[PDB]
RNA sequence: AUCGAAUCGCCACCUACAAGACUGGAGCUUGCUCCCUCGAAGGCGCCAAGUAUAUUCAUGAUCACAAGACA
């Protein structure tokens, strides 16, 4: 279910100088405003967020409205907040976002290779599992065309064909 | 629109493959009539090749009474001397939205002309747009993030039916066909989709460790 | 301080320093990645020789503004670049009216900057990363922002 | 005679069991332009001056995006009917086509979204050229 | 067969569907807690069929429609 808006929520920072960072609600002003803070980000003291800016996270921390700022970082050091959030998903794809952002030439040459090197080891996984169980479109053709083609060639006239038309080649 | 003998003869004298110019497809349902048409009739000033699919899902803000209504109120404006030659009151949701983009642009012009001509408008999904390829949206255009939920909106498909459109029950049963086909060869090819899942995942094991660290870092692994 | 009028004048910005890697931008070898050696005198142009075993690109002058000069550098103060001489890429006149033709000299100074370009890259700890980095050929994808790109 | 399908059932049946996962690989010549649509002209509602072009570019939609390219060259490539004098008529006969090119320079960025002004050398970009392709390059580069 | 042309991303993993007052799944306490694949990527493609032991590239001489283009 969604996460609401309380006091102690911990919410990521959508657009704006401060895009990508995580705060705690701290307290709410209105159904429009609130106070976000993090004593442990260095461009996120405690300031008002439009809540259109303000993405909910998962996390609340247990703290009062206006509380002091020591009673913050008690409750944010206790409850691991930033902990369990360093480890979600979300958090590594908004950290590679800033890798590539900042990446050389050089560093873009190196993921091209990574990708790729992993592309022809998927490539080459699939094609021995495909051997075996056919599930590309080649293979299932071919499955089903060995039957009658065994078949059909197992006639005296084809394997007379077959022969002449070899032993010419 | 058939091609001629002359130049299917000279592609066969020049040996050149089957051509496709780039075309984008957009899935019009859900979409706000105005800012869609607006959006579209910009990027064919721009030069794009355009096709719009399931124009009877358009959406226009307002209950469905009131935008019956503006449409008699357009379709009593003829010319009394001779309705011949007067406007032309097309009812078909497709035809709707091209006389929309067409009022957006300068249809008096030979460049507002070649823009217009760009643009190709489908009710639901034919089935030589069907495997084209991916189907792309208007953000900006879109209902759930254009209208406010509480205020009624019409479906322009039940507005052109009760105004002269004779083609609604004949557009929504192709349409479950579609569907039905569609939903059937996705059933299929899962397990395609599956195995190449599980090849990538193994390749990870398969692959230089340094090229994995290199993907962990920008978040592919 | 330096004379305007003396060979040892530069303006050259400082990212194409020798040693760096260029990606040439016009020419016949547009896209390929290639190693700054030298400007010549007078503020001349750049001299490239990213080594033509690794991309074919052989001792050629362009001018900088046809380059971007890549962050990432190679140290190649064990190549002499000395040869490299304003007169190697002078030419006769021509009077009134496939094997590539290359002059002798042309092809014994391609030798010798070539093999000690070639040993310095591996000298260095990511040689054979930067010899693959060498050998990829750039190009301008869909969509791509190369205006926003870091380099 | 006997029936073609027997040849093409062997020839079938050898190049699926030979088929394999290729993939299509993108080696040719690479692009080193950014590609871009000649919007039209400098106008207001009194009408154009056309001796200033809007360009807009692909991927470029911020007007910081659009000063990155002030500078750059700009190229519009069409054709004729008659084959005519290019550059490297003589050195390079390969050259020779119908195709031409009409060069100009990015001056500064137009709007808040990427827009660009561009400026040809001496005459003016053709009308014929609006809803085009243009050719923007990385060169002059101050990378 | 005139015909030299402008176009410059391919796919048999996007190319099915629907919902944005909420569709990963549970619990009751109904906005919190817990479980999970942790809810912010359609796959490839960008020069060794793959990340290594490599390998012909020039004199097309410093930009010029890529002098080519069946991926
Ligand atoms: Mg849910
Ligand atoms: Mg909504
Ligand atoms: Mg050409
Ligand atoms: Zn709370």
């Amino acid at each position: 279910k969604s996460h609401y808006i309380c006091a102690g929520r911990l919410v990521r920072i959508l657009r704006g100088p401060r895009q990508d960072r995580v705060g705690v609600i701290v307290d709410i002003v209105d159904a429009n405003r609130v106070l976000v803070e993090n004593p442990e980000d260095a461009k996120m003291w405690r300031h008002v967020q439009n809540l259109k800016n303000v993405e909910p996270l998962k996390y609340c921390v247990s703290v009062s409205r206006n509380c002091s700022a020591k009673a913050l970082k008690d409750a944010l050091a206790s409850s691991k907040a930033l902990e369990k959030y360093a480890k979600t998903r979300t958090a590594a794809r908004v950290e590679a976002k800033k890798a590539c952002a900042v990446s050389t030439d050089f560093e873009r040459y190196q993921l091209r290779v990574a990708r790729r090197s992993r592309a022809h080891w998927a490539r080459k996984v699939f094609d021995e599992k495909d051997a075996k169980t056919p599930v590309s479109w080649h293979k299932v053709a071919l499955k089903k065309m060995l039957k009658k083609a065994a078949k059909m060639d197992s006639t005296e006239g084809a394997k007379r064909r077959m022969q002449k038309a070899i032993a010419a080649r | 629109a058939f091609p001629s003998r002359k130049d299917a003869f000279r592609a066969q004298r020049k040996g050149a493959k089957k051509h496709r110019p780039e075309i984008i497809v957009i899935d019009l349902k859900d979409h706000v009539l105005g800012r869609a048409a607006a959006v579209v009739a910009k990027q064919l000033l721009l030069g794009k090749k355009i096709t719009v699919v399931r124009c009877e899902q358009l959406n226009i803000a307002g209950t469905e009474i009131r935008n019956k209504i503006k449409y008699l109120q357009y379709l009593r404006k003829r010319k009394l001397t001779n309705p011949t030659k007067g406007p032309f009151h097309h009812r078909a949701p497709s035809d709707v939205f091209v006389r929309t983009v067409r009022s957006m642009l300068p249809r008096y012009t030979k460049r507002g002309m070649k823009a217009l001509n760009s643009l190709v408008a489908y009710e639901g999904i034919p089935p030589n747009v069907v495997r084209t390829g991916g189907r792309v949206v208007i953000p900006r255009a879109q209902r759930h993030v254009c209208y406010r939920s509480e205020r009624p909106y019409t479906v322009l498909g039940n507005m052109c039916k009760h105004v002269g459109w004779k083609y609604s029950d004949v557009v929504a049963n192709l349409e479950k066909a579609r569907v039905e086909k569609a939903s059937r060869h996705h059933e299929k090819q899962a397990k395609l989709r599956d195995a190449w899942k599980s090849a990538r995942k193994e390749a990870l094991a398969k692959m230089p460790k340094h090229n994995v660290e290199v993907l962990k870092k920008f978040g592919y692994a | 301080k330096v004379s305007r009028k003396s060979p040892e004048y530069t303006t050259l910005r400082k990212s194409c320093a020798p040693g760096a890697i260029a990606i040439i931008l016009a020419g016949r070898f547009r896209g390929r990645r290639a190693v700054i050696l030298k400007q010549l005198p007078h503020n001349g142009p750049l001299v490239v020789s990213g080594p033509m075993k690794y991309n074919g690109v052989p001792i050629r002058r362009i001018d900088s503004r046809y380059v971007i000069a890549t962050s990432t550098t190679v140290d190649i103060s064990s190549v002499d670049t000395a040869p490299i001489t304003a007169e190697v890429f002078q030419r006769p006149k021509a009077e009134k009216p496939k094997k590539t033709l290359v002059s002798d000299a042309r092809a014994q100074l391609q030798k010798k900057i070539d093999a000690a370009l070639i040993a310095a890259i591996k000298k260095d700890a990511q040689g054979k990363e930067k010899a693959g980095y060498l050998r990829s050929v750039f190009t301008v994808k869909p969509g791509d922002a190369p205006h926003r790109w870091n380099w | 005679t006997t029936s073609k399908v027997h040849s093409q059932r062997s020839k079938k049946l050898h190049q699926l069991s030979a088929k394999t996962s290729r993939v299509n690989r993108n080696r040719k010549a690479p692009r080193l332009y950014m590609k871009g649509t000649l919007a039209g002209y400098t106008r207001g509602l009194h009408g154009q001056t056309k001796q200033t072009a809007l360009v807009r570019v692909e991927n470029v939609n911020t007007r910081e995006d659009a000063t990155w390219y002030v500078g750059k060259r700009v190229c519009y490539v069409y054709h004729g009917k008659k084959v005519k004098r290019c550059v490297r008529w003589s050195k390079a006969p390969a050259r020779r086509s119908t195709t031409r090119a009409l060069w100009g320079r990015v001056t500064r960025p137009h709007g808040n979204a990427g827009m660009m002004r561009v400026k040809f050398n001496g005459a003016s970009v053709p009308a014929s050229a609006i809803g085009r392709r243009i050719r923007v390059y990385l060169y002059p580069s101050q990378i």
